[PDB]
């Protein structure tokens, strides 16, 4: 029985509301998705059916671009891969937009008979395109990746009579560009991007009522307050370390509204964000563009690398709770981890926990991640009862977030075992 | 022959 259901907003369009009063931490919806591609900078890295990390990927022996973990991954990705496969294999080196791929793999599970559980509350069809509200650049680009999708997709379809007649090409990108999700993997690095049709539903808050988590390509929707019944559901779309006018240009050129939100109309934590002196962060700002891009394609040795220098030039200067120095060390942090520099990875994700406390407020999943990140290093480092406090403070946060759905719960009360037993051997 | 997608790594 769903505690969720479809309704018709007043100025918003369709959105999802409570059947039942929903408590914190509540399991509203959980999915599959659609369909769903590994993204640009994760192809190699990670297996293109779980979305995991290995050192050893093993290569599509026909195409040699799609990798995988193991050959059972390999078996279960082959329905969803095999209509791709030649498609990738006549462009290689070349390689087509995530969007493009994404839709190569929707157009043929729109063919199928049965009915997908990820369509129950809403379908592909349903979704949002904003067609109307485009602008002109955005429709230009838009018959871009049209033609770049028919040049793609040429061995497999070469006609619009060998695709659904109510489906529109243009009108398709339409909708992957405002309703797909990024998924990210369980240290919260983005992974893949996928159509999860019912989850689209919800609309934007940049004080949402709920929180979206991936564990792999399964989505699992939670309530992370006390809801009424009736009352609206809603997501941030959004990374929270921005301020009010860089999310109001995000939300209007991808998404095509003016949020009104309380945090959007009270410029709500501005001042904090953007603490220092201008001319000092808008050079980190700047830098951070390079960095995300080498960080997306996991060049760790090179993130760490860059940060370090902003880091070590900036300390008698701008302060850590500057949104753009506190992107700059959860990078250098992230980048100490998977480099196995776990004495200087803690020393930059101490410096992130009050900054995350003030921007994450509640309930977020990606502070319940960074506080676990910290108290694991911090137990490995042997200093126990600070690990612990950390350790603790991310389980309050990720049973709301996570839940035990998650495998990350699992791993989190291993780790709160393990410190409370080298607490007691003094 | 770039980025969309609802949420992300923060
Ligand atoms: N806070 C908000 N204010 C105004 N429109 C919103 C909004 N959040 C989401 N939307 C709308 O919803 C779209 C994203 S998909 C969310 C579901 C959509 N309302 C529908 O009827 O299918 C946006 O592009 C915008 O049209
Ligand atoms: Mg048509
Ligand atoms: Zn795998
Ligand atoms: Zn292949
Ligand atoms: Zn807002």
């Amino acid at each position: 029985p769903l505690k969720v259901e479809k309704f018709a907003t007043a100025n918003r369009g369709n959105g999802l509301r409570a059947v039942t009063p929903l408590r914190p931490g509540e399991l509203l919806f959980r999915s599959d998705p659609l369909a769903y591609t590994v993204c640009k900078g994760s192809r190699g890295v990670v297996c293109d059916r779980c979305l995991l990390g290995k050192e050893k990927l093993m290569r599509c022996s026909q195409c040699r671009v799609a990798k995988y973990c193991s050959a059972k991954c390999q078996k279960k990705a082959w329905p969803d891969h095999k209509r791709e496969c030649k498609c990738l294999k006549s462009c290689k080196p070349r390689y087509p937009p995530d969007s493009v791929r994404l839709l190569g793999r929707v157009v043929f599970k729109l063919m199928d008979g049965a009915p997908s559980e990820s369509e129950k509350l809403y379908s592909f069809y349903d979704l949002e395109s904003n067609i109307n509200k485009l602008t002109e650049d955005k429709k230009e680009g838009l018959r871009q990746l049209v033609m770049t999708f028919q040049h793609f997709m040429r061995e497999e379809i070469q006609d619009a009579s060998q695709l659904p007649p109510a489906f529109d090409l243009f009108e398709a990108f339409a909708k992957v560009i405002c309703n797909s999700f990024t998924i990210c993997n369980a240290e919260m690095q983005e992974v893949g991007v996928g159509l999860y049709p019912s989850i689209s539903l919800l609309n934007h808050s940049c004080d949402p009522n709920c929180s979206i988590v991936f564990n792999g390509p399964h989505l699992l929707l939670r309530a992370v307050r006390d809801i009424e019944v009736g009352e609206e559901l809603t997501i941030c779309y959004l990374d929270m370390l921005m301020t009010s006018e860089e999310r109001r240009k995000q939300l209007r050129d991808q998404y095509c509204f003016e949020c009104d939100c309380f945090r959007c109309q009270t410029q709500d934590k501005d001042a904090d964000m953007l603490t220092g002196d201008e001319q000092v962060w808008k050079e980190v700002q700047e830098s951070l563009k390079k960095i995300e891009e080498l960080k997306a394609h996991w060049k760790w040795e090179q993130v760490l690398a860059m940060c370090q220098a902003i880091i070590s030039s900036n300390s008698e200067r701008l302060p850590d709770i500057n949104i753009y120095q506190l992107k700059v060390l959860d990078c250098a942090m992230d980048a100490c981890i998977n480099l196995g520099l776990l004495e200087e990875a803690l020393f930059y994700g101490t410096r992130t926990m009050e900054p995350y406390r003030i921007f994450f407020p509640g309930s977020h999943p990606v502070r319940g991640v960074q506080v676990m990140k910290v108290g694991k290093l911090q137990l490995h480092q042997g200093m126990f009862p600070q690990a612990m406090k950390n350790l603790r403070l991310a389980f309050d946060i990720m049973r709301v977030t996570h839940g035990r759905e998650h495998s990350l719960i699992e791993d989190l009360i291993l780790l709160l075992e393990e410190c409370d037993a080298n607490i007691r051997a003094s | 022959y770039e980025k969309f997608g609802k949420g992300g790594t923060y």
